[PDB]
RNA sequence: UAAGGAACUCGGCAAAAUGACCCCGUAACUUCGGGAGAAGGGGUGCUCUUUAGGGUUAACGCCCAGAAGAGCCGCAGUGAA
RNA sequence: UUGGCACCUCGAUGUCGGCUCAUCGCAUCCUGGGGCUGUAGUCGGUCCCAAGGGUUGGGCUGUUCGCCCAUUAAAGCGGUACGCGAGCUGGGUUCAGAACGUCGUGAGACAGUUCGGUCCCUAUCCGUCGUGGGCGUAGGAAAUUUGAGAGGAGCUGUCCUUAGUACGAGAGGACCGGGAUGGACAUACCUCUGGUGUACCAGUUGUCGUGCCAACGGCAUAGCUGGGUAGCUAUGUGUGGACGGGAUAAGUGCUGAAAGCAUCUAAGCAUGAAGCCCCCCUCAAGAUGAGAUUUCCCAACUUCGGUUAUAAGAUCCCUCAAAGAUGAUGAGGUUAAUAGGUUCGAGGUGGAAGCAUGGUGACAUGUGGAGCUGACGAAUACUAAUCGAUCGAAGACUUAAU
């Protein structure tokens, strides 16, 4: 319920019972487990620190992020386990549990289970105009020459500048974003994967954080 | 898929004289964009020439644009006739590749990055 | 539209701070010929 | 082949107790409303415009005429509350989606069989 | 989906014939209705009888539109045109005999006299 | 380009729509010429028979069919401009 | 606002209304909290606190303004060069044409009507929206972070129960609580419904070609027509804002003197608003105050003037996309699945060619859910990611505990 890392799959459907159409988002979490654990005594706050999915070990001429170098080594070594591709905390957990090297399996989670999920959105580029701040066009006809542009920004003389968040092109791009109060429809435990009710940020192949609800 | 500076059908005509003349010289000089291109569309008759039934005759006859070649001995043959003759023979136990790409400089008039496309 | 002051030494000179151009590749043709650009073949001047 | 972790936990929703057909085709559905405290069978009969789709998303769209007015409903294949569909006749067409339907009337908009 | 400055058929036997509607009622700035909404209409064409005349201003529910509506169970009812019932004040039918089919969302609206009086319901 | 169809705007500006050929039908008014292509309807591909005029011509034949039947195909037959 | 004055601008401060986009005040239109009432109940009237959010589509006029039609919780009043033309329009009016009324002997005029009438500019500086390079942060790196500060969000209707209860002659008809659902707005996504889909499949017209038949190619908007994958999308699918704590406003109080009574106040003690601070979401140590944790690495010469060569770790270069104007980011570089030719699928189309049979023929049937297939899923080193080069540290002083 508490924590995970996954990779976002695709979106399918699934019939309740009762037979409603329920949309549904794939999430593959396997090969979670616990490294670092930090303390208020030791670090001012209370935290653990979990790995993702696994990468190869230390090459002498390794030339990408695929194999590890000798810090993530040597820190991933200090719990028994391999190196991992993506590292984060979780702050909303009881620190008490979780031993150090244990192994986060997907059925920490139930059924039932309201939850946050939080990913990073998807890359559209330069865009800005009326996609970016969904802002009005001026007319298509008469004799408009006023199609796509922004309209007026500011005043006259009072202000001899524009002012501080004036809304301009300049990329969509790729936000963090968390949705919240989400559902788990289903848990499988032998492929790895939960079921969410709905949709989650970004694109294909990429990470989620779920998280157990704040509210 | 990538467009060449042209619309579509300036594309696909070029494409078919450039897929020609490697088969007729098997070895052009062209640039790397180009090169890029040509090289999956090769690929592709060579494998219809490796079926070689009639259906997949006519089928590369869409492509393959129409040009005479005077071998040793007087012979004449069409392009056609020479994929599906000694192109096919040649390859008949690849599984793919049939096509290589090799970098050479910069052209002078403008920065155009110049390659070799080869048939191996 | 127009520049409304003429732009100094100084101010023409910091924005041409960074137009400049590298120096190339540059790998060696080991076995015959002298320097050529990396990734690329020389099959004349060079054994590579 | 759509990807195997969505094939694979998707599987055990997909229905083996149904006939194949194709646009074309008269049909009979059985359809399971529930009233108030009942679960009455409703039967729905028209010709099948068009199939799309893979998997557990698949559809199907099935056109009537009721009172002069043409009718349209569109159900997902796999979906529990369909309790039978039998085949009525097979029609001869020549293309997978017959939206020309739509447009015709009276006795210009019939199908062949065999 | 029906907006103001659509024209409608009135699908009893009221009088009217293609009411136009002026209001979709509900709140403020709301654009569209559907199914199961109730409009502000003005009468644009009429039989002679009948109790609405022409010209006037009536209130209506639609019932079966063309762009339709989905259900919970992930299944649609589109239909062939879009149309409409005279009704008065207490969601009561201003006629006495619908024609055509309804859609069985008015049922969930309190339009129980207008389903009772449907040839079809679905 | 879903659904809507002038709600846009000073103003249907711009765009969309009509458009060739054959058959049928055509108002007020009028200086009796017109209005008029008024409006408003219908038709058109391919094959084989029968007919079959101009008869191209000696002649069916040359050639438009002069026309009626019986068939075949498509979402669509002045299938494009 | 209409004016008074004539201080800046006549070697130019160049325009009413509308459109696009805002931002501020509160003398408050709605929603929140109260006092009085000539407030029985439901509704109201008047005053006090309160600026968080919200505050509509049409008909007529160039119109601001105004009238009217339908809504709404509500359709607030003002400032910003009567905000905004190096952001748009050009209907109106101070341009040349023409006509009517009227005045003038006349040329002409009115500020009276009416029809027509050219809207220039490649952004240097500040400002603003995005995005990189350099150095700094007492050794050099890789990753994970605290949060000083900053931004975002902040709306509201209807129905059902309490209850036909309280109130009331009756008609009518609640407070306070408890549940469902909507409207508008915000932002994430493509399973579904649709749109597009110019290197996907099919039908078809005219003309030219591949010597002819058959089968194909070119041009005619992609020739036209019917479908349509990936991607990008709204009108489609999910989610959010009516919670909770602290201190307050108008107000209500408790105890209580000054002033033997009284009194919310002077000492004290409570309570009390969708407003203030937190709680929720995002950015954030160039926070020069440059923070914290875990792990990796550690040299000699030497005139230590610096020279070398290097370590951990990066980069040049090359194959790319879940990223992109470029750069940056991320997936890979043979000890290799990065492109992606080949093989197999999903999805799309809808029955290939050739041959055979039936028919006088147009055509039909069989072989056979056939053939073809861009972007999506697998497998496979067959082709290309060769050999190389560059950069990169050596842990200072003072004082106090040890």
């Amino acid at each position: 319920t508490k924590g995970i890392l996954g990779r976002k799959i695709g979106m399918t459907q699934v019939f309740g019972e009762n037979g409603e159409l329920i949309p549904v988002t794939v999430v593959e979490a396997k090969e979670n487990v616990v490294l670092q654990k930090k303390t208020v005594e030791v670090d001012g706050y209370n935290a653990i620190q979990v790995g993702f999915e696994d990468k190869k070990a230390y090459k002498k001429d390794a030339k990408s992020n695929k194999y590890a170098n000798k810090p993530a080594e040597g820190h991933a070594k200090k719990a028994d386990a391999a190196p991992k591709r993506f590292i984060r905390e979780f702050r909303n957990v009881d620190v008490d549990a979780y031993e150090v090297g244990q192994e986060v399996s997907v059925d920490t989670f139930v059924a039932g289970d309201v939850i946050d999920v939080t990913g990073v959105s998807k890359g559209k580029g330069f865009q800005g105009a009326i996609k970016r701040h969904g802002q009005s066009r001026g007319p298509m006809s008469h004799g408009s020459h006023f199609h796509r542009a922004p309209g007026s920004v500011g005043m006259a003389s009072d202000a001899s500048r524009v002012f501080k968040g004036q809304k301009m092109p300049g990329r969509m791009g790729g936000n963090t974003v968390t949705v919240q109060n989400l559902e788990v429809v289903q848990v499988d435990t032998e492929n790895k994967v939960i079921l969410v009710k709905g949709n989650v940020p970004g694109p294909k192949k990429g990470l989620v954080e779920i998280r157990t609800s704040i509210k | 898929y990538r467009k060449l500076g042209r619309t579509s059908d300036q594309r696909k005509a070029m494409l078919r004289d450039l897929a020609t003349s490697l088969i007729i010289s098997e070895r052009i000089e062209t640039t790397e964009a180009r090169a890029k291109e040509v090289r999956s569309v090769v690929e592709k008759l060579i494998t219809l020439g490796k079926k070689g039934d009639l259906a997949s005759r006519r089928n590369a006859a869409k492509t393959l644009r129409n040009v005479e070649i005077l071998n040793e001995d007087e012979t004449t043959q069409t392009a056609l006739q020479k994929l599906f003759g000694e192109i096919a023979e040649r390859y008949t136990e690849r599984q793919g590749g049939y096509t290589r790409i090799l970098k050479q400089g910069p052209r002078r008039g403008d920065g155009a990055e110049s390659v070799i496309i080869e048939l191996v | 539209a127009v520049p409304k002051r003429r732009t100094s030494k100084t101010r023409k000179n910091k924005r041409r701070t960074h137009f400049k151009i590298s120096v190339p590749g540059m790998t060696e043709c080991p076995n015959c010929g002298e320097y050529k650009l990396s990734h690329r073949v020389c099959k004349n001047c060079g054994s590579y | 082949t759509n990807h195997k972790l969505i094939e694979a936990v998707t599987k055990s929703q997909l229905r083996t107790d149904l006939p194949s057909f194709r646009p074309g085709d008269t049909l009979r559905v059985h359809v399971r409303i529930i009233e108030g405290t009942r679960e009455r069978i409703q039967v729905f009969e028209g010709v099948v415009i068009k199939r799309r789709g893979g998997g557990v998303s698949e559809t199907f769209t099935v056109r009537k005429i009721s009172s002069g007015v043409g009718v349209e409903r569109t159900f997902p294949l796999h979906t529990p509350k369909i309790e039978k569909i039998e085949v009525k006749r097979r029609g001869k067409v020549r293309r997978a989606k017959l939206y020309y339907l739509r447009s015709l009337r009276g006795k210009a908009a019939r199908i062949q069989e065999i | 989906m029906i907006q103001q400055e659509t024209r409608l058929k009135v699908a009893d036997n009221s009088g009217a014939r293609e009411v136009l509607t002026i209001k979709v009622l509900g709140g403020s700035g709301r654009k569209t209705a559907n199914i199961g909404d109730v409009i502000v209409c003005t009468v644009k064409n009429a039989t002679p009888g009948g109790v609405v005349k022409k010209g006037d201003v009536v209130k209506a529910v639609i019932v079966r539109t063309k762009s339709g509506v989905r259900r919970n169970d992930g299944s649609y009812i589109k239909f062939d045109e879009n149309a409409c019932v005279i009704i008065r004040d207490d969601k009561g039918p201003r006629g006495t005999r619908i024609f055509g089919p309804v859609a069985r969302e008015l049922r969930e609206g309190n339009f129980m006299k207008i389903v009772s009086l449907a040839p079809e319901v679905l």
